[PDB]
């Protein structure tokens, strides 16, 4: 229903800055927390990506679409595969310095079973 | 005229009902809901009668003509409104006040005059058209 | 087990129900599979389109940051406390089932951000936002299709289950019940005729002989 | 009258109507699932159970007045609006709702 | 012959098959909607009502031979394209569509 | 007390089984999974009198009662556990030994502590208690 209007970001630093220029994330007024997770290569933890994914998918239900870079999604693969709902939607889009690779994409794995 | 149309509503309604049970519907065309809805009314006003309540089973042949006349008219406006655009939920809700009155008009029998065509029904007809306009726009 | 009298009336309408329902479920599956093939092809395309739109924009953002001489992304994160580009949920009927769709609307909470003033280098940052606002919008409209696609996959499974269920269970259960009751019912009737006849032969004989 | 009310035949009729639907709502659940079920059918399901284990379930040394029976029946029947109830005169249903 | 056409057999086939698909189309429509209905189903939806209201529906003193029946057949069929009408010889069709 | 719960379990089992058939095991709730397992166990261990070594040995009302204490106990503690958050898989694998024991109990001759309460049945009661607790937190 119409109660979800936020876009959360899991993306690399430069990509998250861009998305934010367009304006799609924010610091919520009901919880004081971003709707974005700023990530850097080789300088942030594998655990933190996990926490963010859960938080936006299951402990937040006001996120409409969660964008996630395939490369970052890969780190936390178990958790991406395991969220199977459509509310919120989970959408892997190609990461930075990488074109479309079908082997990192959680949704395409679901589609394989049955047609 | 009405008679064929009374039969026509009840017939399509029957068929639609097996399709709701069998497939276990996830949607309906906006017209078909109207057919089902108009049939429910037929059930109350004619089919539900009690032979020891004489307020709930008595009508002269003309009174019967006027009540059925009202129904067949409601179907006729409703089919046009979807066609000109308007959602079913819009159709049902905006028609509203006259829909209650026709439902509840089965609690009447001649007692406002020795007359077999009443002001009760004649008033409803003009108000029903007025309701239709609202639904459509 | 079951009535031996007038199971035929309820059972007859079930049997017809079942074969009629089955045919119909097949058309609903055929429609669901029909759309499914089409969206799978459209979605793979849409992944590359989004990849590119983000990448070309993303690079321009990288260039703007190194050329001016400072890292902007920190300042941008601090300024933002509303989301400009938001979405409105709507249901669109594709096949029997309603899927969820998003239509973006742009709300004027914020126009740019209050951080540009970096003299000559500041024009590079202002322009960078203009190119990105347009890129993000391509992603969002494309992103809507992704949502429906996950929704279709969940529905098809309920639908494949039903088409099997009717054929394999219901239809032979109706057949066995109707025929077995039919056969018992006719038997009661036939033996009676034989019993009436048997006593009447006794009667006829007795009358006849002197 | 004077230990069986006027509303007696009215209330019976209503109690059967909600029960017919409740029985059917079970049947649609078996075959298809929650696919042809809805807010109306879901009420009816609740109705069929509450009625079965409260109205019909009594003792075998319990003496129940025709006045008692009617009082209990109305209490149970609160599960749908007044406008969904039209198997009863709108006069009677206000007094005894 | 001379009181039928030889086109009689070809039309009996066409008339039959489209009326059957139309029966299927009615049931389909109700589930899918009109906002998801197939373009072939729409032609079949219309065909179902015209075959009933022209070929079957007729007056209590109307009279028909095979030629008259045959003219009315082609006007129902005209609405389908030639490539959906394929149980008919290309000869007949190019003359009566 | 055990007879009433025992009747209920079987009565629900049949109905729940019809849903597994048609809809699949995807429409179930977790407590309903529990009712399915305990039921399968009852089917085998009382109703079957077929051997695997020896045709089954004299089981009295006392023996029969112990079996009922262990099945009914399994069901209560397990449903609590799932209600209170816990894996299905954790609970079923853990009961394990206890299930093998009740199956084969009837082949063993009556009295194994007493006729009244066997030591073999007495000990399971503790095992369930120990499991319930591990599961909960």
């Amino acid at each position: 229903a119409e109660k979800r209007t936020l876009i959360a970001v899991i993306a690399d630093e430069d990509t998250t800055t861009g998305l934010l220029l367009a304006g799609i994330g924010q610091i919520t007024p009901e919880t004081q927390e971003k709707n974005f997770f700023v990530y850097q290569e080789g300088k942030t933890t594998k655990e933190e990506i996990t926490d963010k994914f859960n938080h936006f998918t299951e402990e937040r239900d006001d996120i409409a679409i969660l964008l996630i870079n395939q490369h970052i999604a890969e780190n936390i693969r178990a958790r991406v595969d395991s969220f199977t709902n459509a509310f919120p939607a989970i959408l892997e889009i190609p990461s930075k310095d990488h074109p479309y690779d079908p082997e990192k994409d959680s949704v395409l794995k679901r589609v394989r079973k049955l047609f | 005229v009405l008679r064929d149309r009374m039969k026509e509503i009840l017939s399509n309604a029957e068929e639609l009902e097996q399709v709701v049970q069998l497939v276990g519907k996830s949607a309906l065309s906006d017209s078909d809901k109207i057919t089902l809805d108009v049939a429910t009314l037929i059930k109350e006003d004619f089919l539900q009668q009690n032979g020891y309540s004489t307020y709930d089973a008595f009508c002269p042949i003309w009174k019967t003509f006027d009540m059925m006349r009202a129904f067949i008219s409601y179907h006729d406006e409703a089919q046009k409104a979807v066609a000109n655009g308007a959602n079913w939920s819009k159709l049902a809700d905006s028609t509203g006040d006259v829909k209650h009155a026709v439902s509840s008009s089965k609690f009447f029998e001649p007692s406002r005059g020795e007359k077999e065509v009443h002001g009760e029904f004649e008033k409803l007809l003009s108000t029903m058209q007025e309701r239709f306009a609202e639904s459509t726009d | 087990v079951f009535p031996t009298r007038m199971t035929l009336g309820l059972m007859k309408t079930k049997l017809k129900g079942a074969n009629q329902g089955y045919s119909l479920l097949k058309r609903k599956s055929e429609a669901l599979t029909k759309r499914f093939r089409d969206i799978t092809k459209r979605i793979d395309d849409a992944k590359q389109k989004m990849g590119r739109v983000m990448q070309t924009a993303a690079f321009s953002l990288a260039e703007v940051s190194y050329a001016t001489g400072e890292n902007i992304g920190y300042q941008v994160q601090e300024s933002v406390s509303t989301a400009r580009f938001k979405v409105r949920a709507r249901q669109e009927n594709v096949s029997g089932v309603y899927l969820s769709q998003f239509e973006s609307y742009i709300d004027p909470e914020i126009n740019d951000f209050r951080l540009t003033g970096l003299g000559r280098g500041g024009q590079q940052v202002q322009r960078a936002k203009e190119i990105y606002s347009r890129a993000v919008e391509t992603l969002v409209e494309l992103a809507s299709l992704q949502t429906a696609f996950i929704i279709l996959d969940e529905v098809i499974k309920v639908t494949n289950r039903r088409v099997n269920a009717i054929e394999h269970v219901i239809i032979p259960r109706t057949e066995n019940t109707i025929a077995y009751i039919n056969s018992e019912l006719d038997e009661l009737d036939r033996e009676e005729f034989y019993r009436l006849k048997k006593v009447q032969e006794k009667k006829q004989n007795e009358t006849a002989k002197l | 009258e004077g230990m069986t009310r006027k509303d007696h035949g009215d209330v019976s009729n209503q109690l059967y109507a909600k029960y017919a639907i409740g029985k059917d709502a079970a049947a649609m659940k078996a075959v298809v699932g929650e696919e042809a079920l809805s807010i109306e059918d879901k009420l009816s399901l609740e109705f069929l159970e509450k009625f079965e284990k409260t109205f019909i379930t009594q003792g075998a040394y319990e003496d129940r007045t025709v006045f008692e029976s009617l009082d209990q029946a109305w209490s149970l029947l609160r599960i749908y609006p007044k406008e969904m109830l039209n198997r009863i005169s709108p006069k009677i249903l206000d007094e005894f709702y």
